[PDB]
């Protein structure tokens, strides 16, 4: 509704000013603004779209452990798990909306591989962050939907990506960390860390000196975490 | 908790 | 309002929990419920408005600068005016909120020195905040809002404080930065720095070590602006 | 601009 009235274009520019600003709830709001035209988003809107939300929600992921971690060493009255309670909310909050965007609806007209890929790893990381505050049944059913998504881009990706794909090498990083943070699966991490790494690799030659600069990149982030896990 | 994957 | 029924331990309690998980605006929020309350607050609790308001204005006005700078290199459309304008009365918004605390009813029930120096120095801070943004004559009368604000709070604290006291010395600093960056007054605000450098340092063999850590704290600050100017 | 005062 709120963002209704401004033209798109006006959205997607104010977008890149709270960026600069470091605004990143007004960036959100701007960008759904922009997703709520119904246009689709070019590579550029996709990434607004998700640096805007992914400050949003990593500040209330953030809050949400210090709160956490309180609430677990007091085990005073209720007002830990009262604020707690509180932060978690509003976290499940964004991400539902994250999620109905996604779902209202960017994947379904999502037709090229890279766009139909970046949505569905932005629902798996979405449906893991639910998950990292889920407790019990609806649980399950949140890590399957977080699990579902991912393998979907998995599955695009290794089709009709290069892997040296920054986008396949992401999802990659995060499908792992979903496997190692979220379904106990830490050896399906690995597997998955290394092999992305290595095929990788084996594609790097093919790439110009910017391209190369930004696969290297986040294949070193994987390297990074197949030492912490090994 | 292990690093994902940080902004551009 | 939305404060009204939750006790006054628990926003105490709520925003120091705001406070550990670097949750400003809802900090501020617990904290002006607590002043509606109607209670003197204590000095940790004064503190503790003093800390959530600071961070949620410092965050604005770092964007209202970004914004600002863009906007000057400017002289495209309206985009980056308006968005400014919308961090500026935002901004303006939480400005008239913390001296509407003061002035209802914080510094008319404040007797005692070091509380009414400290609501008065936070009068002054905001209305310098104001004076950052404002454009013309009103300019004026916010510039002399701010003055007035200080210097009653300069006159009390030289009668009633020692020239070490933390809040006596911020106060000397933050009125040093009005004269520089807002009256257009360096020579004052040397004047001003230099004095209450070397009167404090004068004092300072009366101090325990936890009071000489904190008067030395803002002493090296005061230099550092010294050093700036000069 | 020139530093005023931080938080404690
Ligand atoms: C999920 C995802 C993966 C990759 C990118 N991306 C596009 C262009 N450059 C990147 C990139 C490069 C290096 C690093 C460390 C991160 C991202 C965006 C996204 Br949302
Ligand atoms: C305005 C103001 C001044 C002083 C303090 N304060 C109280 C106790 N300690 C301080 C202090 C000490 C060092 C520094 C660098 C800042 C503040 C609070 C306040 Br709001």
């Amino acid at each position: 509704g709120a963002m209704g009235s401004m033209e798109r274009a006006s959205l997607i520019q104010k977008a890149k000013l709270a960026e600069q600003a470091e605004r990143y709830e007004d960036m959100a709001a701007f960008m759904k603004g922009a997703v709520e035209k119904g246009e689709e988003l070019s590579c550029e809107e996709r990434n607004l779209l998700s640096v805007a939300y992914k400050n949003v929600v990593g500040g209330q992921r953030a809050a949400w452990r210090v709160l956490s971690s309180i609430e677990q060493k007091s085990n005073k009255g209720p007002e830990v798990r009262e604020y707690r309670k509180k932060v978690e909310t509003e976290l499940q909050g964004v991400c539902d909306t994250v999620l109905g965007l996604l779902d209202s609806h960017l994947i379904k007209e999502a037709g090229d591989a890279e766009s139909r890929v970046f949505y569905l790893k932005m629902k798996g990381d979405y449906y893991r962050y639910l998950a990292e505050v889920a407790t019990g049944d609806d649980k399950k059913r949140i890590i399957d939907s977080a699990r579902s998504a991912y393998q979907e881009a998995m599955d695009i990706s290794k089709k009709e990506m290069p892997p040296t794909n920054p986008i396949r090498l992401g999802l990659a990083l995060n499908f792992s960390v979903f496997h190692y943070e979220i379904a106990n699966s830490p050896e399906e991490a690995i597997s998955l860390a290394k092999t992305t790494f290595d095929e990788a690799m084996a594609d790097l030659h093919t790439l110009s000196e910017d391209s190369y600069k930004d696969s290297t990149l986040i294949m070193q982030l994987l390297r990074d975490n197949l030492t912490l896990w090994t | 908790r292990t690093p994902s994957l940080p902004t551009p």
